[PDB]
RNA sequence: ACAGGUUUGG
């Protein structure tokens, strides 16, 4: 018939050995496909033990240097007037234009944080965006 | 036909119901194996002994392992 | 070829940062007798209540404005190995595509 | 070789921590007007954390100052001084529904 | 019989036998909210190697490995449909139950989006009929059911030796799925993209099988 | 020790 065992291993590891033993005298059609293109991980059963102690997950947080600049704009003026449009792939927000102006002014050899921060807000008035400083 | 089975354990299990009181039930362990490395085991529990043996034999084929045997 | 690392940095979700009080636009995709399932576009759809002003102007496919509060309501309780996800989002109605 | 990879930095959007009403303040045992804003006007029970909302430091010092002022003779125990009844309500408890 | 084995052995010698690489791209997967997952608190422990990072609580999936696993899954799906394999889309989710059934109808494969019965795949000779033919491939569009627990078919496939290709979110358990794909199954665009990918993978496979049979008829 | 019998509605 077959092997209804789960914790021993994978379906391939349970069918190939059975066919080698000679009980299953008919080869499944998917076995040739599995031998031709095996997956990256063998589907072995693994029990999700809970993580105790000082151990922590191996995932690393996502943070960029642009976030350190966006924090300044979000603490100074808050949310921009032009609402975000999550459907447009190339949508550029007010804070995105601000951090672009910031990183552009950084190349001019400006090391003062105030010089890099207020000049971008003053230059955005040339493009003509409206800023609402939260006080 | 090449499979051979053996009974490993036989036990008269009792259960206390509401009306019949003691309910004698036979539970047995049955192992199957052909001799080429493929084998398995199962548990058959029923009321009659001949029925428990048959259920164990029919359920032992579904659970089969393969034992890696050095030089067989 | 543009890999994932480059296309993720230019995502609007990355530019938005935290989801606390952000002005977004969402298109309604389903209509109930009084509730509105608005998909702001990030992960989930927020459920809002139909206001008394221009309540008839809200139809299937209309784009509206929202102030996003939370992206996905998840929290932990006693004896829960994981969190209890609401499978929704938290947002309030302000306008309907003021333009 | 990619330059758009996330960098292991701190959280820039980390909001400041919430402060208690007396955070970075100087509590005393003689300001009966200050200590009365945390006791019940009808009985004199000292309100707890769930009603006041004070962080771990000032909560105990307020209780110590109240217990000192109730024995030294600064503030009555069985009730609240009615002269300090017109003080602004700081607690989060509503009696008259 | 000597000529029929060549039809089966022909696609096994080539890697992209059906040209499935043009069906999608990393950008096509990014534009469908696939790279987005649940919060960090709902993270299953077996998703740390399948996650790219965490953007303020919300985890992000690595689209490179996503696309690689998707290529492998689509290849394995196309080969089964070419070899006349019964493909069952099992997905218990009361948001796209209509879309999944319509995709299965347009593909000619079977679907299951209602209450999954207990002895369906195990006690099949009593639930379906005297002697039935079990699905040769099981495709999961939502691994977790309405109780946020792993589905029953994802275990029954491994218990009956049936291959499984499943979309696993950040809270799913890919320990038993044969060809898992780390993605998002909560977004309408994501589920539409996966449905269309499987649609074209089944359509091209069936059409190429018909063309190979037509060529075999002229072979002699 | 290659072990087996013996508690209990089980
Ligand atoms: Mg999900
Ligand atoms: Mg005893
Ligand atoms: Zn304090």
């Amino acid at each position: 018939a077959g092997s209804r065992l789960e914790t021993v291993g994978s379906i391939f590891s349970r069918t190939r050995d059975l066919i080698r033993a000679g009980v299953l005298k008919e080869k499944p059609l998917w076995l040739d496909i599995y031998n031709a293109f095996p997956p990256l991980r063998e589907p072995v059963f693994r029990r999700p033990r809970l993580r105790y102690g000082k151990a922590k997950a191996a995932v690393q947080d996502i943070f960029y240097h642009e976030d350190r600049i966006r924090a300044k704009f979000y603490s100074a003026y808050g949310s921009g007037p032009k609402a975000f449009d999550l459907f447009n792939p190339n949508f550029k927000s007010t804070c995105q234009r601000f951090v672009e102006k910031y990183i552009e002014l950084q190349r001019l050899g400006e090391t003062d944080e105030e010089k890099l921060f207020v000049e971008a807000g003053k230059a955005l008035l040339a493009e003509g965006v409206t800023l609402r400083r939260v006080g | 036909d090449d499979f051979d089975t053996r009974i490993l354990e036989v036990r008269n299990v009792f259960n206390m119901t509401a009306k019949e009181g003691r309910k004698r039930s036979v539970r047995v362990l049955v192992a199957v194996g052909n001799g080429k490395g493929a084998a398995g085991f199962a548990i058959g529990k029923a009321t009659e002994r001949a029925d428990a043996f048959r259920k164990a034999k029919n359920r032992a084929v579904h659970y089969l392992h393969y034992i890696e045997r050095y030089e067989d | 070829v543009e890999s994932f690392a480059s296309m993720l940095r230019h995502s609007p979700l990355t530019q938005m940062g935290p989801a606390k009080n952000k002005l977004v636009i969402g298109q309604i995709f389903h209509i109930v007798e009084d509730d509105l399932y608005i998909d702001f576009g990030g992960k989930f759809h927020c459920v809002c209540k139909r206001p008394e002003v221009d309540g008839e102007k809200y139809q299937k496919g209309t784009r509206v404005r929202l102030r996003l509060l939370d992206l996905e309501l998840t929290s932990r309780f006693l004896g829960a190995t994981t969190d209890t996800t609401i499978l929704e989002a938290d947002a309030v109605l302000l306008g309907l595509q003021e333009s | 070789s990619n330059e758009d990879l996330p960098v292991p930095m701190e959280n820039p959007y980390k909001e400041p921590l919430k402060k208690c009403i007396l955070c970075e303040k100087h509590v005393d045992y003689k300001n009966v007007q200050l200590l009365s804003q945390f006791i019940s006007p009808f009985t004199g029970c000292i309100y707890g954390r769930h009603i006041t909302g004070l962080c771990g430091k000032k909560q105990k010092e307020i209780t110590k100052a109240i217990k000192r002022a109730q024995i030294l003779g600064f503030m009555p125990v069985t009730y609240k001084d009615p002269a300090y009844l017109k003080d602004p309500k700081v607690c989060n408890i509503k009696y008259r529904e | 019989n000597d000529l029929r084995d060549r039809i089966l052995s022909e696609p096994l010698k080539h890697a992209d036998f059906f040209n499935l690489k043009e069906l999608f791209s990393v950008r096509s997967l990014f534009d469908a909210r696939v790279h987005l997952g649940h919060k960090a608190g709902c993270r299953h422990r077996f998703m740390e190697p399948y996650l790219f990072g965490s953007r303020l609580g919300q985890d992000i999936i690595d689209l490179e490995q996503t696309a690689a696993h998707l290529q492998l899954a689509l290849n394995f799906t196309a080969h089964v449909a070419y070899r006349e394999g019964i493909i069952l889309f099992v997905s218990r989710h009361r948001q796209f139950a209509h879309l999944i059934e319509t995709t299965a109808r347009d593909c000619g494969e079977y679907a299951h989006t209602r209450y999954f019965k207990g002895g369906l795949l195990t006690n099949a000779p009593l639930l379906l009929g005297p002697g039935v033919r079990l699905p040769d491939l099981i495709i999961f569009l939502h691994t977790l059911n309405n109780v946020f627990e792993p589905h029953v078919a994802v275990r029954d496939a491994a218990k009956m030796n049936i291959p499984t290709v499943g979309i696993v979110d950040t809270n799913c358990n890919p320990a038993l799925i044969t060809y898992p794909v780390p993605g998002n199954d909560d977004s309408p665009p994501a589920v539409r993209l996966f449905c269309r990918l499987f649609q074209v993978a089944i359509s091209r496979a069936k059409e190429k099988r018909r063309q190979v049979e037509a060529l075999y008829r002229l072979q002699g």
